[PDB]
Order: C-alpha cells, then structure tokens, then sequence
DNA sequence: CTGGAGAATCCCGGTGCCGAGGCCGCTCAATTGGTCGTAGACAGCTCTAGCACCGCTTAAACGCACGTACGCGCTGTCCCCCGCGTTTTAACCGCCAAGGGGATTACTCCCTAGTCTCCAGGCACGTGTCAGATATATACATCCTGTGCATGTA
DNA sequence: TACATGCACAGGATGTATATATCTGACACGTGCCTGGAGACTAGGGAGTAATCCCCTTGGCGGTTAAAACGCGGGGGACAGCGCGTACGTGCGTTTAAGCGGTGCTAGAGCTGTCTACGACCAATTGAGCGGCCTCGGCACCGGGATTCTCCAG
C-alpha cells in the first residue's frame, strides 16, 4: 500500500534519538506526536512529497 | 354456546395431503391445535421485537423472515424460508 | 358488478387460512401496522411446520398397526426428529408417554 | 418349591412396560385431594373443573418422569445403580432448581 | 390425616419405572413427595393469581396451561 | 451528539437517599440502567398477556398489580404491591 | 397551561419519571389503551427494586473499605439476597466476578 | 496454530479456579474448547443474523445483547 | 534442601485469588481473533464494534465458569477432587444443553 | 504435637490522575385544559358442570417372610497432574492516518388502514358406522434350575 | 487314589405377542346460517432513497517483559479387587379404598343490555433532562515492613 507524512516524521524522528544522537512505541509516542503538534508547514511539505512517493509506488504496488 | 375458532380443518385439509388414508383423533387435534397456537406466537413476538429494535413500525415478510431464522433449528429454518418466500412469490402474481 | 371473490390462501396456493392469519397479526398488537406479504409468509411457515410433524406422525401411526393418529404417535414423532425435538424442547404432549429407552449398564449380561 | 424370578428381572420387566403405556400413574382422586389441599393454601372456598386437575396431573407426572430419568444418570455417573435423595438433589442443582 | 401420603410407595415406583429407574433405595419416597409438593405449590399459586386476577371462584384449565407457559413448561392438549 | 435517554439521574437521585454519603462508577449505572430496562419489559409483557387472556384493551393497576405478582419472588412482591397501591393512593388523592 | 405545573412523579410522591413510564407503556405496543394508574404502579415497583439493590450494593461498597459503587458490589448484593437471586437468576453483571466459595471436601486436612 | 488454540491451558486453568476446581485431568482442555466453539457459535450466529436484518456491516454491542437475550443469557452491563 | 509447598497448596491459594478479583481471564488479541475466525463463516469482510468483542467475552468467561461449578460439583458427587471430561459431558446433559 | 525458618498476603503512608459529579444553555417532551366516543362496570338472567353422597365390585395397596445383589469400607499400586525452575514467544502499551460505513436530512410516493357493502367459508349441530376395544385361545420367545457330557485331580 | 465342577442344553414355568369374533362410542360427514372476510375506494404518512458528514474501526510501529511453554521429580489421588452385612426386590395372604354408575342439587360461569366514568387526541406552553464542559478527589499502583499461614526436622 503506501504511507502518511506522520510515518516519515516517525521515522525521521526516530532515526535522530536512535543515531544521529544516542526502538520502542511505548514512551517514544508521546515526545514524537508532541513535536507533530508543532511541526511546521515546510517540513509538512517535504513529508507530503514523502507521502506522494509512496502514494505513486502505492499505485502500481496495489 | 357462541362460535369458537380453532386450526383443526386446516390440519385435517393438511392431513390429507400428507397421508390420503389416515385420520386423526380429537385429543391429537387439540395438541397440532396447540402446536399451531404456540409457534405462531413466538414466530410473531421475535417479529414485533426485530421491528422495535430497528425503530420501524411495520411488519413485513423481512421481519417473519428473520424471526423465522431465529426462532427454528438449523435444516428446518431452510425449509420454512423457502416455503415462505414461494408462497409471497405466488401471492404477488394475483394479488 | 362486483367480481366474485377468492380467498387470498387461494392467490397463494396455501391451505391455512391466510384472513384470519392477518387479523390475528392486527388484533394481537404486534406493531402498528402488518404489511400484506407477513401474513402469507407466516401461513406458509404455520402449513409447512404442520405438514412435518403431521408426516412423522402417520408414519408412527403405520408402524404402530393403526389408522387413526393420536397423542402417542405424536410424541414418537417429534422426538425421534432431532430438529423437532430443538423446537419442542421443553413443551410437554399430554398422554404422550415416554420413548422406550434403558441404560446399557443395567442390562443383565 | 414354586418358581422365583431372580431380583431385578421384574424389574426390567416393568421398565419395559410403563414405557410401552400412555397412562397415568399416579391413582387420580388421591392426587385431586394434594392438589385442593395446597390450593386451600392460597384462596379458601376455591373451586376446580375437573379438566384443570388432570392438566395438573399431566404436568406433574410429566415433571417427575424426567426429573427419574436425570436422577438414573447421577446414580449411573457414580459407579451404582441404587438411586439415592443425593442423585435428585444433584440433578436439581445442576439443573438450577436449587 | 395427611394428603401427601395419597402418592403411594407403588406410584412412585411406577413413575420411576417409566423414567428407566432399576432400583430404588428406600429414602427416595419421602424426597420425591417434598420435590412433588414444591412443584405442585409453585404451578398452583400462579394458576390461583390467574384466577383471581379474571374474578373468578373456579380454576378453570386455562389458567394451569398459564401458569405451566408463564413457568417455561408448556403444556399442550387442554387448549 | 442526538439525545439519548436513560435512567440515570433517578438512579442516582435514589442511591443518594439510601447511600447520601456513597457514589456510583460508570459502568455501574449502566448495569443499574439495564436492570430497570429489564424490569420494566418483563412486568410490561406480563400485564400485555394478562389483559389479552381477559379480553381487555386497557391496562390498568390491577394488570400491573397481578403481573407483579407473578414476576416477583414472594417477600419482594408483598412489599412491591404496597409501594405501588401507596403510590396509586398518593396520585389519586393529591390529582 | 393556565395553572402552575406539577410533575406526576411529584404528585404521587415518586423519584421516578411517571411520565417518561408512560409514554414508554403507549409506544411499546403492550395495549390498544393504558389507564392512568397503571404508570405510577410500574414508576413505583421500579423506583422500590431500585432501591433494594442499591442499599444492599452501598453496604457490600462500605464493607469493601470503597465509597463507589462498582459491578462487584452489584454482584455481591445480588447474590447474598435470597430473593435478589432468584429475580436475577438468569442475568449476569458484566465484570462482577464470582460470590468466594469452596466445597468442604477439597480443603486441606 | 489453529486460533481456537488461542484459548491456553493456562487461562482455561484459570477459568476453572475461578469455578473453585482444585485439581484437572488432562483432557479437560479439549472438552473445554469444543464446548466454548459450540457456545461462540451459536451467539455469534444470532448476533450476525441481527446485523444482517438490519442491513448493517458491522456487529454492534446490542446485536450480541439481543442474541444473548434471545438464548436466556442475558447480560447487564453493555446497555 | 530448598522450599516446596505440598500438592493442592497453591491450587486453592489460586482459587482464593481468582474468587477474589473480577478481572477477564483469556487473553484479549487471542479471543479477539476467535470472535473473528467463527463470524467468517456467516458473514465474509463482517467489522466489529470494539465493545461488541468484550460483551462476547464477558458472556463467554461467564458461561464457561459457571459450568465449571456445575462439573465441579458432579466430580465431588462421583468421590473425586479431580474433574474430567465425563463430568462435563453429564452436567451439559442435566441442564439440558446436549 | 511443634520451634523455627520461608514465602506468600497483608496494612499502612505516600503519589499521581483522569472520571465522577456539579454547572450552564437550549431544544423537546411532559404538562394543562379542552371535546367526545366507547370499553367496561354493573345488574339480571340462563342453565352448565362441579360438588356431595351412596353401594358394590375388585384391583391395588400393604404387611410381612425370605434371601441374595448391591453399596461401601479398606487395601494396595501405580499413573497422572501439580509446583516450579528455565526457556521461549507474542500480547500490549500509544499515537496517528485513511476511509468504510453508520447517522442524519430532505424529498416523495407507494402501501396500509379505514369504510363502506354483502355473500360463502367456517362454526354449531345432528347422524349413521367402522376401527379401535373388548374379548377368549393359541402361539412363540424368554427366564432360571437340575441334568448329564466332559472337563482333571486323587 | 472316588468324585470336583464347568457348561451347554432340556424343559418347566411364566410372561409378552398375535390371530381373531364381537360390540360401541367416537369419528367423519351432511347441512342451515350468520358473521367475518373479500372487492372496491381514498388519504396521509411511514419507508426507501440519494446526498453529505464525520467518526470510529482497521492497520501499523517495534522492544521488552510477562505470560506461555517446556522438563522434571515425586506424591497423593484415581481405580480395581476383595470381604461382608444388610437393604431392598419378589411373592404370598389380607384389606382397603379407588373407580364406577347412579341420583340430586345449586353456585357460579357465561351472557346480554345498559349508562357513564375514562382514556384518546389536539392545541397551546413551559421546565426537566440532556449534551458539552471543566476540575479536583477516590482509587490504583508503589514500597516497605511485618505478619501470618506452611512445611518439616525435631
């Protein structure tokens, strides 16, 4: 199928706090949808195009 | 004294149908008299309770159809349905 | 004129009496109003259930050598009927008896 | 010496009768009597058509027929064939009477 | 006098031979009597309430097969 | 968001002439709303098959009194029958 | 409306709404017709089986050491009650539990 | 694998010391499964036969408290 | 040697516990997915209200302990501790439900 | 019968939270005060069927004598199931997105109830008769101890 | 060494089942009629529909930890023989009361005709009860101690 921008944010985030600087959904969700609740409208942009390059290998992946 | 109705010409009409040379006792025709009585009263009290639940204020052949899956056991439900549904069939072509 | 009448069982094909099966479905306060197809579905679910355990019945009547049907044999017939027996599960037939069984057990051998 | 049938062939025998019959088993106007005695109970002065206590009597020996055969398997599910006021009042309790 | 001991030892051994019952231990007669006499108590009062509710001084078979459907014991024969 | 009803203030209004000191949880006062649902079906229907067997149209106190009656166990039903011919009383007098 | 209001609940001296019993009588098909006295019957037998549960669900909260009511308490009301029980015979409380019972013969001496 | 194994011996174990049963045969498991399948069945198929008469593609709470009214098992606590 | 508590010990300090508390006793996801399983064969792609699974839960956690008791009750009956599969196949048949 | 160590269950102080319950605004269902049509309370009649009492005949109940068949205690011997270390695995804790589908709303029309008339389907009743209920004899099928064959020691 | 005793009949005795000659009351049918259902009509509102709305069910993210699963010893309960006393099945005189069939009676079911208290239904008009909303307090995990049941070598 294909994926949302909150899921390359997810990811994105993730990645930061597990390398870039030193994993579980449990505690994580909370300091993750808490930056999601102030995330701004260019990085939004860029995790739509995100979620436009997953919604075209949606469209042929089915 | 005054008129009082019952089933029995209809299952004795049945009757004789199902088996041309038998006959039937008067204590074995209050019991199918009976039998009668109670499934029509159980068949019609799910059909009230299913139009209730739904908010309608109709029954309908939707509503005798379902209460009749509920109420029967599985092989007998599958008959009494196709029975019914034959007989509406029938019905709206001379009604 | 006006034309001459027949009975709505007739438009149906049935033989249980689909007026009065409506009258009993309007003067029983089931809802406010009964659509026309209920009671030609419940006459003909009344004639099949009727015609079941009557067949049962004759048929005990035959094994039991007589002509006549009476409460015995419909004991016989709906409880050899394991479908019957579900719908009849907790209704008693009066001079029905019981359906001739022992425990293996108590046997003599 | 006269002949004996050897205890529990008559037995068998009867079984095998009673469930042969449609008849009622209990003799009616003792049974007439319990019913007006526990009515007296309820209304004084109370009158019955006889059409009602043979309705009753149905019912009654209907009840306690079934109620022998449920009692026969809680003396058989213990090894015995002796039944015993614990096998009624098992049955009755697993039956949700009690 | 007492009324209950009408059920005889013989009628309840009859019914218990109907229910396929071989043998019977000698304390079953009086705990089948108490289990009748609470059945009877139960179906009787229900017939009584019937009865009283129609302003009525007999009981009449109707109000038995009432109380026996009210009791989930239907039954069938007495209309 | 659309209205729907239950008994829950009276529920409460009477836990607090009982109980004035003790509260009731949320899943608690839907069990106390289902019983009186219940409750209220099973007198109800009694009080329908009584006023048909009778041939009567109406259902009245004595309907509701005997229907009672029926349902209820024996120490309930005395007291359920005194609460309600009070409050008939009490209506009729106070009207 | 010329006169001020009184609920009927307030005339028959109910906290139970004899109104809502009613219309609820009306709409539910139970009669063609349904007589003025029989809602303040029915209003005050479920206002009086109201309270029987609630005061015996309040003293089995107290003596559990809580002051809110939750299912447990309903359950252990209702099945110390002799009558209780046997009225809910056939009901069960969703997370109610079981009543603490042992058979004799399985403890330990 | 089968999701009817689902049903653990631990938390039928469980079930049963609620029931206040001290000590289980081992074959108590399978008994257990096929009776609990034999119960599902019959109040699911009720439930779905509500939800079908109402032209609904979901079970709703009341479909399964209906069916469960419908077969004497009603339950408090669901409206 | 190190401790041990005898046999039975922790079975009825298991029946205290379980009487005790008012918690369901299945795990959730796995009878979800039974609820599930059965309704495929009555109706395909069915979705369920999330409260509709635990009212089938309650009912079936409910049905199953209270036959417990009753199977219970026919081992105590037969004198044994331990009930077995023919303890449930009679308490089924008393109540009617086989 | 028990002193003393082990391990589980408990009683209490401290700690955080999210659900009970109290408040406010607003629509909708319960009052109030009409008119009017009929369901049922009531009184009086008819006559069914329930109650009471008796005599006679006869099956069923009862009370006892008799003697195995069954229930129950006790012994002994396994074979399971329980208590618990050790390893394995999947349930469950949060957050959200997408969209499938219950819920609501405005339109509108086909179907059910009311309301006539006016016969023919279904009841109460009367009436012969034949299948079920008796009868007396006869016919297999089942039950329960001695009787010899054919087993085996002496 | 002088008869043991299984055991498959042989059969005497006892019941259940079948063929059958007559009798009778309960059945299946015939009929007069009268009332409940059908034929033909109109009106309004429940039900089916198409169009948004928005909401809650379905799916998805891993880690870790808690629940399930596994392996094992050994104890104590399931279960199969055995001995033995008594309780309950069988069967006979004897007795008692149920079932029958008359008689006679009247309470009270079941009904019709009437008069009115009572409930339905409509048009106003409020105030009780619901949804949305906030907040602070009863309950639910913690953390020690500590205490109280458990098992076993004394």
């Amino acid at each position: 199928g294909k994926m949302s921008s909150y899921a390359f944010f997810v990811q994105t985030c993730r990645e930061e706090h597990k390398k870039k600087h030193p994993v579980n959904f449990s505690e994580f969700s909370k300091k993750c949808s808490e930056r999601w609740k102030t995330m701004s409208a260019k990085e939004k942009g860029k995790f739509e195009d995100m979620a436009k390059a997953d919604k075209a290998r949606y469209e042929r992946e089915m | 004294k005054t008129r009082k109705e019952s089933y029995a010409i209809y299952v004795y009409k049945v009757l004789k149908q199902v088996h041309p040379d038998t006959g039937i006792s008067s204590k074995a025709m209050s019991i199918m008299n009976s039998f009668v009585n109670d499934v029509f009263e159980r068949i019609a009290g799910e059909a009230s309770r299913l139009a209730h639940y739904n908010k309608r204020s109709t029954i309908t052949s939707r509503e005798i159809q379902t209460a009749v899956r509920l109420l029967l056991p599985g092989e007998l439900a599958k008959h009494a349905v196709s029975e019914g549904t034959k007989a509406v069939t029938k019905y709206t072509s001379a009604k | 004129t006006r034309a001459k009448a027949k009975t709505r069982s007739s438009r149906a094909g049935l033989q249980f009496p689909v007026g009065r099966v409506h009258r009993l479905l309007r003067k029983g306060n089931y809802a406010e109003r009964v659509g026309a197809g209920a009671p030609v579905y419940l006459a003909a679910v009344l004639e099949y259930l009727t015609a079941e355990i009557l067949e049962l019945a004759g048929n005990a009547a035959r094994d039991n050598k007589k002509t006549r049907i009476i409460p015995r044999h419909l004991q016989l017939a709906v409880r050899n009927d394991e479908e019957l027996n579900k719908l009849l599960g907790r209704v008693t037939i009066a001079q029905g008896g019981v359906l001739p069984n022992i425990q293996s057990v108590l046997l003599p051998k | 010496k006269p002949h004996r049938y050897r205890p529990g062939t008559v037995a068998l025998r009867e079984i095998r009768r009673y469930q042969k019959s449609t008849e009622l088993l209990i003799r009616k106007l003792p049974f007439q009597r319990l019913v007006r005695e526990i009515a007296q109970d309820f209304k004084t002065d109370l009158r019955f058509q006889s059409s009602a206590v043979m309705a009753l009597q149905e019912a009654s020996e209907a009840y306690l027929v079934a109620l022998f055969e449920d009692t026969n398997l809680a003396a058989i599910h213990a090894k015995r064939v002796t039944i015993m006021p614990k096998d009624i009042q098992l049955a009755r309790r697993i039956r949700g009477e009690r | 006098r007492d009324n209950i001991q009408g059920i005889t030892k013989p009628a309840i051994r009859r019914l218990a031979r109907r229910g396929g019952v071989k043998r019977i231990s000698g304390l079953i007669y009086e705990e089948t009597r108490g289990v009748l006499k609470v059945f009877l108590e139960n179906v009787i009062r229900d017939a009584v309430t019937y009865t009283e509710h129609a302003k009525r001084k007999t009981v009449t078979a109707m109000d038995v097969v009432y109380a026996l459907k009210r009791q989930g014991r239907t039954l069938y024969g007495f209309g």
